[PDB]
RNA sequence: CCUAUCAACUUUCGAUGGUAGUCGCCGUGCCUACCAUGGUGACCACGGGUGACGGGGAAUCAGGGUUCGAUUCCGGAGAGGGAGCCUGAGAAACGGCUACCACAUCCAAGGAAGGCAGCAGGCGCGCAAAUUACCCACUCCCGACCCGGGGAGGUAGUGACGAAAAAUAACAAUACAGGACUCUUUCGAGGCCCUGUAAUUGGAAUGAGUCCACUUUAAAUCCUUUAACGAGGAUCCAUUGGAGGGCAAGUCUGGUCGCAGCAGCCGCGGUAAUUCCAGCUCCAAUAGCGUAUAUUAAAGUUGCUGCAGUUAAAAAGCUCGUAGUUGGAUCUUGAGGGCCCGCCCCUCGGCGCCCCCUCGAUGUGUCCCGCGGGGCCCGAAGCGUUUACUUUGAAAAAAUUAGA
RNA sequence: UACCUGGUUGAUCCUGCCAGUAGCAUAUGCUUGUCUCAAAGAUUAAGCCAUGCAUGUCUAAGUACGCACGGCCGGUACAGUGAAACUGCGAAUGGCUCAUUAAAUCAGUUAUGGUUCCUUUGGUCGCUCGCUCCUCUCCUACUUGGAUAACUGUGGUAAUUC
């Protein structure tokens, strides 16, 4: 509600291919409307679509009635996909990294170094043990 | 122990001059070996994302160098952590914008924008000129650039245009008195100015009295002198900060008036 | 990282007239504490030590005459100290009150909601007022001169205007639970 | 750093040096031949001791000083103890190797494999110190590499070392105890500001808890954001020591009666205990306070600044006297402006002399001159023979620290 | 914040230490609501250690004859992708702890003209200068020689990253 998107420190930035920006947004009496909303109404102002915005930061005003958060808009989803961390990506689920995960890596790695050749073989001397 | 060399640097240990934070980043950049040492050198990364925030993690900036969209001296780079140094200029090529550093007189590297034309070459002080094997004279810069055949009537601490375009020596400045000079490291940091004297003195060490454009006059040792072309012409124009010294008055009293009073 | 005390403990634990002059001091700027006192106590006495090395520094020394504008731009900053006095000499004639005095509590009283030296504490660190669009919650502050021209209610205190928490929704309550029966 | 209840020491298995060679990434008694007899000490060597890693730094001090430094950063050193070695530019490497020694493990008895002063954890030790957790997203490192791996490192958990903010109620009413003001001769009454103490209240407020939602973040947690809730009271309810003196606050009340205890110290208690043991009241500090102990301050009770020695603790029986410390007197440098400046009893600059391209008499080249390069050589200046001192510069880690 | 105060006695002035007193750093007692910051197995055994884990690595691009997977696309060698293995590099770094050592370590200031240095960055990339051209016959240049892994099969060992 009443809220109005003001952009400081704004950068054409050509080599990545984005408009990064900071993204101040101003409440009445109760900081943050949400990141979807946030997304949703940045992209009818640069006319990219919300799919190729993404959103991150975020740290309410003591007493409310303030945001302080950042965004960035990709002018291509390629664009986007190539610049990439995985934790924004994350950050609203269309990707997450790697959920094996970790020690079942360190176990398999511990494996190999039995034997000279015969991959397969060692797969299943991690798998027998589950303790 | 210490068997061998360190291949990394923590911060909070690194140099004062390169503008990183205190602790709230444990380690350092570290500048990659190169033709520079490496307390006077800028990692790329920190001119990249610090200065011209081009990225907010690591990983965007490996993903910027693997795009080769960044030549540094003209040729094609793609290290992370590029040890460049004075007077070494990057050029980004999908901008058109020419950055050459040189020190402010406050002592902070200076994001210091060149026009293509000055982007060309850059002078450089010859270090040591090298009779070289058999008999073929070389020239040898401070960037560690061994040029062959070079004009043969040159001496030492004489500056040189290299070309970037093409290499080689394209022509040369002769040292004499009065040539400017900026005066690098030490308690002198990032003041320009003439010569006036240089005196020397047999066996190590020789002063060189440099008196700077106020009309403040000092001394420092040559090593810590570089020179930058010919006396009252300039090949690259002042950095901000004046380039030449301030007073800590002046200072706070420009640093209170530009601020709120733009936008 | 690092860290250091706001306070001083002096070298004599009970000195019966001092007590008793602190204890004044609490109730004529409602502080909480001699912990409060004794935190003015270190503060001041640093200025006057600043001062006091400035002064004894050659005259016309840059050292000198950059830190001692910089120690009056400060105490000016938040009207501890006037700019038509303004050396050295007289910063050293500033006791504990002259702080006591600019601090956030005794503004609130002066003006505005306040009836008490008591009542000024307790609207603060309830959340009563901001200090133009910000809410303060800290009584023991010291606002500087321009901030004292936008000391008012706040909107998440409901009287004085603001969204309906649950304070004022039970007042009503007492009309509509307390005499509704229910 | 401490030590003389350590005064002579270093080489027969080189101690110091010359010469020549072997050897080593390379200097060198590194090692060896031959040849010398050196080298070092009262200015503390040599020897012995050491919870002796070093620095940047830390704590307290009026100043002077004193004390601390394994411990977030830098250098060195070691990875159970010793010795040897391989790979590689770099290792005498324990998440490499080989032997032995001390420890431990498996064994079918022939054998075989091992090093948490890595991260967690356990045992032992003690007055003393946390998860057998999650993650490579950040910060950086490594690789053939954006892509992978990281107990580097990040993240939570444990966490009254210690630091920061400062709640656990605030405001009226009335019932009273009070004072400026007014009225009254005063007594008395009215009167505003309230402080407490009743009786309860009246609105008025707020998170401690509780909680959709938005936010956080690797994904989470908590914070900072908030619909709906959360204060009339012995409560949503604070503590820890003290009250004889030093010492702040009991000429307390009951109990004990030199008993139990108290008591750093001085001293209480033996019957009318203001020190005890309880209660009550009060004081001090207040989410903290008590206690033990090291160290610092106070302490001019280690006295450099800045001690004392007739009698209080303290001038050798006396003199000579070397080291050591200390030391008498005595040499020259007028203008300008209303002090300040240079002076007196050859590498440069340049008064000049001679040279060269020559600068004006001139256009391999003069007679104004060394002016640009020279030589020689005056006011100037190495001047005469050295300094310590003091003064200005550089060289002079970041964090810390003062401090913008 | 430059401080003192209590105790030798009949009383008094001194010398004097003792006790009080504040800092602080651990320990410990007792108590403890909310917000932020975080030091933390040094002391004492550089004692001993179960288990888990802390260093691995591929670009169109050194080397694919996977039992692979998928193709129509097949011969000259032919595949797109790719477990593995060889090759090259890291593994000396990182992290930890302060036992050891008294001009030793180390700090600051200097040196290497006494020496070694992968890598990166910049130069250096035809030749025997014709053996007075075997290199015009030394005529393998449209390119030489032959063996191991992974693989396939047979296996040994009470127990081994054998």
């Amino acid at each position: 509600d009443t809220v109005t998107i003001r952009t400081r420190k704004f950068m054409t930035n050509r080599l990545l291919q984005r408009k990064q920006m900071v993204i101040d947004v101003l409440h009445p009496g109760k900081a943050t409307v949400p990141k979807t909303e946030i997304q949703e109404k940045l992209a009818k102002m640069y006319k990219t679509t919300p799919d190729v915005i993404f959103v991150f930061g975020f740290r309410t005003h003591f007493g409310g009635g303030k945001t302080t958060g950042f965004g960035m808009i990709y002018d291509s989803l390629d664009y986007a996909k190539k610049n990439e961390p995985k934790h924004r990506l994350a950050r609203h689920g269309l990707y997450e990294k790697k959920k094996t995960s970790r020690k079942q890596r360190k176990e398999r790695k511990n494996r190999m170094k039995k034997v000279r050749g015969t991959a397969k073989a060692n797969v299943g001397a991690g798998k027998k043990p589950k303790e | 122990m210490a068997r061998g060399p360190k291949k990394h640097l923590k911060r909070v240990a690194a140099p004062k001059h390169w503008m990183l934070d205190k602790l709230t980043s444990v380690f350092a950049p570290r500048p990659s070996t190169g033709p520079h040492k490496l307390r006077e050198c800028l990692p790329l990364i920190i001119f990249l994302r610090n200065k011209l925030k081009y990225a907010l993690t690591g990983d965007e900036v490996k993903k910027i160098c693997m795009q080769r969209f960044i030549k540094i001296d003209g040729k094609v780079r793609a290290d992370i952590t590029y040890p460049a140094g004075f007077m070494d200029v990057i050029s980004i090529d999908k901008t058109g914008e020419n950055f050459r550093l040189i020190y402010d007189t406050k002592g902070r590297f200076a994001v210091h924008r060149i026009t293509p034309e000055e982007a060309k070459y850059k002078l450089c002080k010859v270090r040591k000129i090298f009779v070289g094997t058999k008999g073929i004279p070389h020239l040898v810069t401070h960037d560690a650039r061994t040029i062959r055949y070079p004009d043969p009537l040159i001496k030492m601490n004489d500056t040189i245009q290299i070309d970037l375009e093409t290499g080689k020596i394209t022509d040369f400045i002769k040292f004499d008195t009065g040539n400017l000079c900026m005066v690098t490291g030490g308690a002198n940091l990032g003041r320009i100015g003439v010569i006036t004297n240089r005196e020397r003195h047999p066996g190590s060490f020789d002063v060189v009295h440099v008196k700077d454009a106020n009309g403040n006059s000092f001394a420092t040792r040559l090593s810590n002198i570089f020179v930058i072309g010919k006396g009252n012409k300039p090949w690259i124009s002042l950095p901000r900060g004046k380039g030449i010294r301030l007073t800590i008055a002046e200072e706070r009293d420009k640093r209170l008036a530009a601020k709120q009073s733009s936008g | 990282w690092v860290c250091r005390k706001t306070y001083v403990t002096p070298r004599r634990p009970f000195e019966k007239s001092r007590l008793d002059q602190e204890l004044k001091l609490i109730g004529e700027y409602g502080l909480r504490n001699k912990r409060e006192v004794w935190r003015v106590k270190f503060t001041l006495a640093k200025i006057r030590k600043a001062a006091r090395e400035l002064l004894t520094l050659d005259e016309k020394d840059p050292r000198r005459l950059f830190e001692g504008n910089a120690l009056l731009r400060r105490l000016v900053r938040i009207g501890v100290l006037d700019e038509g006095k303004m050396k050295l000499d007289y910063i050293l004639g500033l006791k504990i009150e002259d702080f006591l005095e600019r601090r956030l509590q005794t503004q609130v009283f002066k003006l505005g909601l306040a009836k008490s030296i008591h009542h000024a504490r307790v609207l603060i660190r309830q959340r009563h007022i901001r200090v133009r669009k910000q809410v303060v919650n800290i009584p023991s502050f010291i606002v500087r001169l321009d901030s004292q021209k936008h000391i008012d209610f706040s909107l998440r205190s409901p009287y004085g205007g603001g969204r309906p928490g649950r304070v004022k929704r039970k007042n009503a309550k007492k009309g509509q639970g307390g005499a509704g029966a229910g």
